[PDB]
């Protein structure tokens, strides 16, 4: 009876462990995604501006 | 008739200067596209 309550009350607690860990997970692949778009974003701008200054010079 | 021949076009002048109006054209024609291309840069 002690095992059967032990594994009942570490079941909730390993369950509660687990999914605060796949929210810290989802967060950080969020902010990966966010961070990579942000770039992507960036590397669009600066290509733009530098095509428009080549055409400017030459 | 060496400094005639010095000038460098061998063949007539004619088709020389067809080609010419050619490449004028075309490179009108590729400024203005190049310009065209970086004009309508409204994208994000």
């Amino acid at each position: 009876h002690v095992h059967h309550l032990i594994n009942e009350y570490r079941p909730h607690q390993a369950r509660e462990t687990l999914r605060v860990m796949m929210e810290v997970q989802k967060r950080q692949r969020l902010e990966t995604a966010e961070r990579f778009q942000k770039h992507l974003e960036r590397v669009i701008e600066m290509i733009q501006n530098c095509l428009a200054s080549l055409p400017d010079d030459l | 008739k060496l400094i005639s021949t010095m000038p460098g076009i061998h063949l007539s002048p004619e088709q020389q200067q067809q080609q010419l109006q050619s490449l004028r054209e075309q490179v009108r024609t590729k400024n203005e596209l190049l310009q065209k291309y970086k004009s309508l840069c409204m994208f994000e």
